[PDB]
């Protein structure tokens, strides 16, 4: 399964959560930014590794990172 | 399953996924009794896969090697050998 | 991608076709494999048999024969058409059908009957192979434009996009534009083989000179039948033999064709740089060059960037096609002008 | 003689590419910045833009003028 | 350790054909294997290097044996400018008779290949003259190839495994390899040239049965 | 005896068969221990 | 707090003629997925597996092979139509696991009670070099 | 004439006249590979006989010895060698797939849903019986075709 | 002519060094990917964001450099062979006059020295060069096959493979046989490797056939 991590430069814009095609990420309360929220990745066994979340992030450098790992049926997107 | 436009079930889950044998048949043996008895006698030793594998491999290799060794010159040009005087190379090379 | 909409403009036939695309594509895949084997493997078998000193085991007119009987039958029907099925016509539509007769103008052959044999059978099934493969690629592109088992929401990504990421095992070249990009190469292959077949057959069996007594001498003297049944024959008797005019043209009025021959080889090889590589390397290199320009106060406001992924593929295929086609153009024109 | 010269030149080319491959592997897997502070190996990483740009200039000069002379003669 | 590959659990749980390909491609990347330590890396590398030596010796011995068995070294010795040396005989059941005739060359009685590696000139320059010498060389190299495997097996047992600090003694290794592997080998080869090859280039045949009596130089 | 006639088939046909059989059966094992 | 609903196996399916893009043998041996929703009226929609279908008025239940297909269909149902949906994973033994929406609220709206997973409280530029974790089995990105 | 398979469109296929006509179902249910209530030995014997009988022709008519007085023997030997290779491959597949004592993985449901006993063929012992039968029948079928073609010399068409 | 070809060889050395050095010095990161060292030596890419990041790892720089290495060594060996072949025939003026323009290289080296090689077998018979002639064509084939892996990428092939899996699971008398490793298309890095390998093998075999046949047909 792939690994997904969130770093504390997040501004809580929620774009990565909206971009994910298999519902890996979600927003949770926080106090470190003006939006009072931060992203989280509790369901990485369903991650396919597409990196749309990285494409959506506006900070420099990124606040969400994806490291590809061992492959499974779910992570290879096999319907057979 | 199949009633009132329903194809899902938590009990008969096999039919929901469609685990069927479309062409599988359940009919008795149509072979003759004496023929079946004959074919059930002389085909016994080959029914053990571990022994059959070694028998097939070793016997096949032995047969192939022997047939290669005993092949007749009138059938294999490589066995026959050259029959013409050699042609010379460039610059008088032999 | 842009206009299909079953909520406002429904069509039953399009839906029915979209509902058995797996069956369609799988059967086309299989027939491509079958044709490729039983057409190109025959040439491979002939090359092997000829190299091993066993010419009596080849597929040829003097050996195992594969005659194109249906084509010969249609030719015979067309050649004898004047008189029974078309009583109002004096002669047939073409001199190639048959009915032994030759027309000569200025001591040169115009047209005459064209015979068909094992070599024609082989090359026609090669043409069938190339065309069916081109159809496979382009039809796959059109039919799976909106979705597939791999990318369920492909229509939201558009007609022209590079990929959808390294996940799912890797998803480079899933867009329809990439299917067109791949189809251009196979189209080039097919048409090149068509024009090579035409050139060799016409030079070997039709064009030539005729004497006062009526002895026809052909340009390559009827070597197509025996030599075109191996790949070594195409390499030796067609490319190497007929390239002499274009490569000896320097110092005469045809030297421009030699210059274009070389320049087109250059462009073709140039395209491979774009085809084989990727844009991350080139952007990283541009960063170093921009540092040097910044050192001397000459960094432009319009910030340099490497070509996009799609533009890289487009530039590659464009220069590949231009180089190959121009090479063949120069070859043909020098050969036919000098020897014809 | 032809075979020997060609054979050993191709083998040499493959070896030369491998040298830089394993050298690149060194920088990722084993290099420790803290224990190499301000030595020659770190300063190499420090002026990489200058190094790469001057190599690029040399390649451009050679390519332009050599290809140009060949085309002029043709 | 569940299934192939035993050295990678991440690959071993992969349910696709990708398990097989990658299993082949990462076999010799010891650093990436599961539960590897620094010491085992060096020890396994040592064993693998012994394996490479064994394979090299086998390759050379095969060349010598085949040249001796099927070549024309003795014939080539007497007319080196007009005779083509023979690499090995050809036995191909797919051949036709014209190929059988065409590939019979060099004075042989069957189809052959001509050698372009230059081993005939090399082996003639260093004093070899007959097929018996070639056979003895091939057998000796066969012995060395077995010695390499036995040593590799021995240095991989618990009693005979070198420690990690042994592999990192740079000064001692440099001394031994400069003095012994380069210099002494050169001394031994110079001795061979003085005792064997140079006399052979003058009509004198020195072998293992008479080399003590003959003097390389009259004044010793 | 003609040694090539016996040894060429053994190395070109039978040995590959045995080796490929063993490797296929090895890579298909559900558990190795 | 939130009690996920129970999967009713007697829900009708949309009106479809069939295709070659649906379930294969994996659903028999490993797992498959089920999406349910409610429609105000019967209407046409594009299937994620190719072609078109007609959803009925009332409850609708559809079986799919992968989670991504369920989410894509749900996003179409939420953007183009004003319809709420849910989906589940089903095992060969008949076990059902409720998947989405997990706690009754959409993931892009911040909701209390959620516990963070996989958060590193530093900037990405402060990860260590690989040599610092060599021969240990750890990752430089793991906290 | 095209309908969903068993009324279930959402399975990954749709019934056609090809895959649902009773004429095809009768023929496919009368084949040795689908006689679930017959011992694997005889089912393998029939398969081996038929395939060994058919494999004789190509080797005897297209080989490198086709224009020699011993072409029939060469063709028969080629058929026997191919049968040996196929039997080896069958044994390897059986060893790789089925473990000793494991239950049959054959489907246990019919079109109507009625449960049926699983096929013994998908087991470690049934597959071995089928393989032995295939080898024996293949050799016998090759020998029979050779005997009919080049011993009695029956009057065929282009033999 | 020697002046011109030596400056071409210098171009080859400088460009190959540029590619490899840029790969090595940017391995740990750059402006486009400042955290590259976390992802290792070989990885496919970093996705289509930030403009697109195809071929960004150091492994990919090695992959690009191998092409330029083959180009440079080809120039070196072409020059050696043509100069010596005109030396051995006693016709140095041929090289001295034809080498100053590129059509001279195409016509007087490549085209002229192939005539014997491509007649190893023909409609009239065969001779001892036939194997080399066969090998020549073999090379041209493998080279070209490599292009397929280098130009077309993975997502095209995976979609195709899914359809074949559907077809096998639906075919009678053949669905009684099941696979145990699920078939998938090759990985991105794997495809780059396979394509480069076919390219290199074809390169080598083609040139070896031409060199050996051309020289031994004239001199033995
Ligand atoms: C005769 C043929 C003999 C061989 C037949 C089989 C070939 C099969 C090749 C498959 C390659 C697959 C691949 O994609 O394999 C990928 C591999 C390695 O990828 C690895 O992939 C790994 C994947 O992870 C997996 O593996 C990891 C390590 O075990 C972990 O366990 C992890 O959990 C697990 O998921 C990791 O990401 C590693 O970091 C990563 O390096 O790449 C490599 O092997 C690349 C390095 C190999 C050498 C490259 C240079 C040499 C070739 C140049 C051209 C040669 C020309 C020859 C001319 C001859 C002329 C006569
Ligand atoms: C080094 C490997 C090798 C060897 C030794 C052979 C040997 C042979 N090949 Mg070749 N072949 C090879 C590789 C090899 N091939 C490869 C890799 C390919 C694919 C590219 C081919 C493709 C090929 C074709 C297409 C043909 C041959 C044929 C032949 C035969 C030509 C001689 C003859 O007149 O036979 C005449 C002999 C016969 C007609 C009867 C042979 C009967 C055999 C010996 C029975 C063996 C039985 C035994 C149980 C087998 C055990 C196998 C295994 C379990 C160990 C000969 C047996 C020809 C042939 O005749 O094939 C049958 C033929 O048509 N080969
Ligand atoms: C010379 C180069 C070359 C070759 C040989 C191929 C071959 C193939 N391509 Mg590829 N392709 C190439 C270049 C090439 N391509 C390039 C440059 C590109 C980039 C533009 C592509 C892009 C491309 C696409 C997009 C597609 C193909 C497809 C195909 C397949 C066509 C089906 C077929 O004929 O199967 C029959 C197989 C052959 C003709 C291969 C030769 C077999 C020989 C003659 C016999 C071998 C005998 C025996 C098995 C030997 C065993 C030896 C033993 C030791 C192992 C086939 C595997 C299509 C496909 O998959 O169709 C199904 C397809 O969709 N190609
Ligand atoms: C494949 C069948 C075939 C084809 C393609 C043709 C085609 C033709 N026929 Mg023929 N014809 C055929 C079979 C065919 N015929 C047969 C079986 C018979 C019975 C003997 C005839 C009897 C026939 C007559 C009597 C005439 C034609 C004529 C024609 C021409 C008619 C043109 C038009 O505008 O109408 C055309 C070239 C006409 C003609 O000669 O036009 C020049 C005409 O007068 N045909
Ligand atoms: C003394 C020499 C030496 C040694 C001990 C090593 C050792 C190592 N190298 Mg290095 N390397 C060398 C030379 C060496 N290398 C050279 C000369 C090159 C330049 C080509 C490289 C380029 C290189 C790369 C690019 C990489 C390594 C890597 C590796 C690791 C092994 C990877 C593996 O298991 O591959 C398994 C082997 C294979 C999959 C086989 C590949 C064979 C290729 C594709 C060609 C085969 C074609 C075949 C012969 C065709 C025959 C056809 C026939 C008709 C003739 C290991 C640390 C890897 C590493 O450390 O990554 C972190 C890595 O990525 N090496
Ligand atoms: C024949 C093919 C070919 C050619 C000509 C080039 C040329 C170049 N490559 Mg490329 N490359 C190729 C194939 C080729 N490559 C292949 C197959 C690969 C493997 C994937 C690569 C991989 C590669 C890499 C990785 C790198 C290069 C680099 C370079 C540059 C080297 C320096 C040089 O010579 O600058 C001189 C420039 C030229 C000779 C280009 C042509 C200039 C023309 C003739 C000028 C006149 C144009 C004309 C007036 C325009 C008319 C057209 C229109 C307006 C009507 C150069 C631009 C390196 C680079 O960028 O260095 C800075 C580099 O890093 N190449
Ligand atoms: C004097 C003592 C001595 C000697 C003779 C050796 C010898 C050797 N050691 Mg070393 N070693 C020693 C002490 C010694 N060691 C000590 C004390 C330590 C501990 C500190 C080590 C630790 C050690 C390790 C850890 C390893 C070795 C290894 C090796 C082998 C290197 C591979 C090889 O064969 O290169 C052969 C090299 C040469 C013959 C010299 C190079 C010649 C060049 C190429 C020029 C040739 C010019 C010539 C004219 C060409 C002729 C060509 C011909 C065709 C005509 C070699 C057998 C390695 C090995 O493989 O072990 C199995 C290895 O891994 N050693
Ligand atoms: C790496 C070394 C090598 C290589 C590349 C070859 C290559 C060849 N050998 Mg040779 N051979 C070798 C070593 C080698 N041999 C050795 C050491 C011996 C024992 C003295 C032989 C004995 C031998 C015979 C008897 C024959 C060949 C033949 C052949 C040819 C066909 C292959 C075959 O049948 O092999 C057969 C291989 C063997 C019988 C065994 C090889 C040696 C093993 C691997 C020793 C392992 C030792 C190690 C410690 C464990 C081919 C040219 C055949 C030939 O000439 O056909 C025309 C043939 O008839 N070889
Ligand atoms: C390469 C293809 C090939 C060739 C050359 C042959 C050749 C032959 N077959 Mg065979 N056959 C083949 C493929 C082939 N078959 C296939 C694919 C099948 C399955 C559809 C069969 C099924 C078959 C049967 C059922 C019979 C033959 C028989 C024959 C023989 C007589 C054929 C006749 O008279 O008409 C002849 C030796 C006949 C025979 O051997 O009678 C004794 C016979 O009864 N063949
Ligand atoms: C070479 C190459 C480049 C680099 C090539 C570039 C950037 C093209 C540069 C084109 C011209 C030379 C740019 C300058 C144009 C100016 C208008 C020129 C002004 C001066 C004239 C008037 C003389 C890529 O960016 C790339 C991207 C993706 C895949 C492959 C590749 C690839 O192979
Ligand atoms: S890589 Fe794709 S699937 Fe994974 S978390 Fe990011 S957007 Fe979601
Ligand atoms: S390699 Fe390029 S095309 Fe392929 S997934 Fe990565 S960014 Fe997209």
């Amino acid at each position: 399964s792939h690994s997904v991590k969130i770093y504390d430069t997040c501004i809580g814009c929620t774009q990565c959560v909206r971009a994910c095609p298999t519902d890996v990420l979600e927003m949770i309360p926080w106090d470190g930014c003006k939006a009072k929220q931060i992203a989280s990745a509790p369901r990485t066994e369903d991650c396919v590794g597409c990196k749309r979340c990285e494409s959506a992030c506006p900070t420099d450098f990124l606040s969400v990172r994806v490291y590809l790992g061992p492959e499974t049926t779910r992570s290879m997107a096999l319907s057979y | 399953y199949g009633e009132k436009s329903v194809y899902f079930d938590l009990e008969d889950i096999g039919n929901t996924t469609g685990q069927w044998d479309l062409y599988g048949s359940d009919a008795p043996s149509p072979y003759n009794g004496l023929q079946s008895k004959f074919f059930n006698t002389f085909a016994a030793p080959f029914t053990k896969r571990g022994l059959l594998l070694k028998f097939l491999l070793l016997g096949g290799g032995s047969l192939l090697a022997y047939v290669s060794a005993s092949a007749s010159p009138d059938l294999l040009p490589i066995k026959k050998g050259p029959q013409l005087p050699p042609t010379p190379g460039p610059r008088g090379k032999i | 991608v842009r206009d299909y909409d079953p909520t406002t403009r429904y069509n039953d036939l399009l839906d029915r076709v979209l509902r058995h695309r797996d069956a369609i594509i799988s059967h086309l895949n299989w027939v491509c494999i079958f044709l490729g084997f039983h057409s190109f493997g025959l040439y491979i078998h002939n090359d092997t048999m000829s190299a091993l000193g066993r010419p009596q085991d080849m597929f040829s007119d003097t050996a195992i024969q594969l005659q194109p009987i249906f084509a010969q039958w249609v030719q015979n029907i067309h050649a004898t058409a004047p008189g029974v099925t078309a009583p109002g016509a004096t002669t047939s539509t073409s001199l190639t059908w048959g009915g032994g007769e030759l027309v000569a103008v200025g001591g040169k052959v115009a047209l005459l009957p064209i015979p068909l044999g094992t070599a024609d059978f082989l090359v026609h099934h090669i043409h069938a192979f190339t065309i069916h493969v081109t159809v496979l690629i382009l039809l796959k592109g059109v039919l799976f434009a909106r979705s597939s088992r791999l990318i369920p929401d492909k229509a939201n990504l558009g007609f022209r996009f590079p990929c959808d990421g390294p996940g799912r095992g890797g998803t480079c070249q899933v867009s329809a534009w990439d299917h067109v990009f791949l189809g251009l190469f196979w189209m080039y292959n097919a048409i090149s083989v068509v024009i090579f077949h035409f050139s060799w057959k016409m030079q070997s069996d039709v064009w030539g000179t005729i004497s006062d007594q009526g002895m026809v001498t052909h340009i390559t003297g009827g070597n197509f039948a025996q030599s075109s049944i191996t790949i070594n024959g195409w390499l030796r008797d067609f490319l190497w033999a007929q390239a002499s005019q274009v490569i000896q043209s320097y110092g005469s009025s045809l030297s421009a064709y030699g210059l274009f021959f070389l320049g087109a080889h250059f462009v073709w090889a140039f395209s491979l740089m774009f085809l084989f590589s990727g844009r991350g390397y080139w952007q990283e290199l541009i960063e170093s060059i921009v540092w040097a320009h910044n050192k001397l106060k000459v960094a432009p406001a319009t910030q340099p960037r490497a070509l996009s992924i799609i533009q890289g593929r487009a530039v590659g295929v464009t220069h590949y096609l231009l180089g190959g086609i121009a090479t063949t153009w120069a070859f043909f024109l020098a050969r036919i002008i000098a020897v014809g | 003689q032809a075979a020997l010269y060609t054979h050993h030149q191709y083998i040499a080319g493959f070896i030369m590419t491998g040298a830089f491959a394993h050298g690149a592997i060194f920088f990722i897997r084993d290099y420790n910045p803290e224990q190499n502070e301000d030595n020659v190996l770190a300063r190499m990483l420090d002026h990489k833009e200058a190094i790469i740009s001057h190599l690029s200039w040399a390649s451009l000069f050679l390519g332009f003028h050599t290809l140009g002379l060949y085309v002029h003669n043709d | 350790e569940l299934r192939f590959p035993r050295f990678s659990q991440g690959l071993a749980q992969d349910p696709t054909t990708r398990r097989i390909w990658f299993g082949i491609a990462t076999a010799h990347d010891f650093e990436s294997h599961d539960d590897i330590t620094e010491e085992r890396l060096y020890q396994n590398i040592f064993a693998s290097h012994f394996g490479q030596l064994a394979i090299i010796f086998l390759w050379t011995s095969g060349n010598l044996f085949h040249v001796a068995w099927q070549g024309n070294f003795e014939s080539w010795i007497q007319d080196p400018l007009h005779v083509r040396p023979i690499a090995h005989a050809i036995w191909d059941p797919h051949f036709g008779q014209p190929a059988v005739e065409a590939f019979t060359r060099g004075g042989a009685a069957g189809p052959v290949n001509i050698a372009y590696s230059g081993v005939y000139q090399w082996w003639y320059t260093i004093g070899l003259r007959t097929n018996e010498d070639l056979y003895t060389g091939a057998l000796f190299l066969l012995f060395l190839s077995t010695l390499s495997l036995v040593a590799g097996w021995l240095h991989l047992q618990p009693k005979w495994k070198p420690s990690l600090s042994w592999f990192k003694n740079a000064e001692s290794r440099l001394n031994h390899h400069l003095s012994g592997l380069f210099g002494v080998s050169s001394l031994a080869w110079t001795g061979h040239l003085v005792h064997v090859a140079i006399p052979a280039s003058r009509g004198e045949y020195v072998r293992w049965n008479n080399f003590l009596d003959v003097l390389p130089y009259p004044q010793g | 005896l003609n040694l090539p006639s016996i040894f060429v088939p053994l190395v070109g046909l039978v040995f590959p068969a045995i080796a490929m059989t063993s490797l296929f059966l090895y890579v298909q094992k559900n558990k190795i221990v | 707090g939130f009690v996920p609903p129970q999967l009713d196996p007697s829900t009708p399916s949309p009106i479809f003629g069939g295709s070659t893009g649906g379930l294969l043998r994996k659903a028999q041996v490993e797992e498959f997925y089920v999406i349910t929703w409610t429609s105000p009226k019967e209407q046409v929609f594009e299937m994620p597996t190719g072609g078109a279908a007609i959803m009925r008025e009332g409850p609708n239940l559809l079986k799919l092979a992968r989670k991504e297909q369920c989410l894509a269909l749900g996003n179409r149902l939420r953007s183009k139509y004003k319809i709420a949906y849910q989906f589940y994973r089903v095992f060969p033994n008949g076990e059902v696991q409720y998947l989405h929406p997990k706690d009754g609220v959409y993931p892009e709206k911040v909701n209390a009670g959620r516990q963070g997973v996989g958060q590193n409280f530093r900037s990405i530029g402060k990860n260590v070099s690989p040599i610092e974790v060599k021969f240990t089995g750890k990752n430089t990105f793991d906290v | 004439v095209v309908q969903p398979i068993n009324g279930d469109p959402f399975i990954g296929s749709l019934e056609t006249p090809v895959t649902s006509s009773p004429l095809v179902a009768w023929y496919l249910s009368n084949l040795p590979a689908y006689r679930t209530a017959v011992s694997p030995l005889l089912r393998g014997i029939e398969v081996g006989l038929a395939h060994g009988y058919l494999l004789v022709g190509p080797f005897a008519l297209t080989g490198p010895l086709r224009n020699t007085p011993v072409h029939g023997q060469a063709g028969a030997l080629g058929a026997i060698g191919l049968v040996t290779i196929l039997s080896v491959v069958l044994t390897m597949y059986g060893v790789a797939s089925f473990e000793d004592g494991a239950p049959s993985t054959a489907p246990s449901l019919t079109l109507t849903g009625r449960k049926k006993e699983a096929d013994k063929l998908q087991t470690a012992e049934g597959w071995a019986q089928f393989t032995g039968g295939f080898f024996f029948g293949g050799v016998s079928g090759a020998i029979w075709a050779y005997f009919l073609l080049y011993v009695l010399d029956l009057p065929y068409f282009f033999k | 002519g020697d002046f011109l070809v030596h400056h071409a060889i210098a171009l080859g050395l400088h460009t190959t060094t540029l590619i490899l050095v840029k790969g090595a010095l940017d391995a740990r990161g750059s402006k486009l990917m400042p955290d590259k060292k976390d992802f290792g030596y070989s990885f496919p890419c970093d996705g289509p964001g930030r403009g697109g990041t195809c071929d960004i790892s150091a492994w990919d720089a090695f992959y690009l450099a191998v092409f330029w290495m083959l180009n440079t060594i080809g120039w070196v060996t072409f020059y050696w062979h043509w100069k010596h072949i005109t030396l051995w025939q006693g016709n140095v003026s041929q090289f001295n006059e034809s080498s100053t323009y590129l059509m001279g290289w195409l016509r007087d080296y490549l085209w002229l020295n192939s005539s014997q090689l491509i007649n190893g077998y023909n409609p009239f018979g065969m001779n001892s060069l036939s194997v080399w002639a066969w090998m020549f064509l073999f090379g041209h084939l493998v080279w070209a096959t490599g292009f397929m892996f280098l130009i077309s990428w993975r997502g095209y092939w995976q979609e195709l493979i899914e359809t074949l899996a559907w077809a096998h699971e639906r075919t009678p008398l053949a669905n009684l046989i099941r696979w145990r490793d699920k078939p998938v298309a090759l990985s991105i890095v794997q495809a780059r490797l396979v394509g480069l390998a076919h390219f290199s093998v074809g390169y080598i075999f083609t040139y070896a056939a031409f060199l050996i046949a051309s020289t031994s047909g004239k001199f033995g």
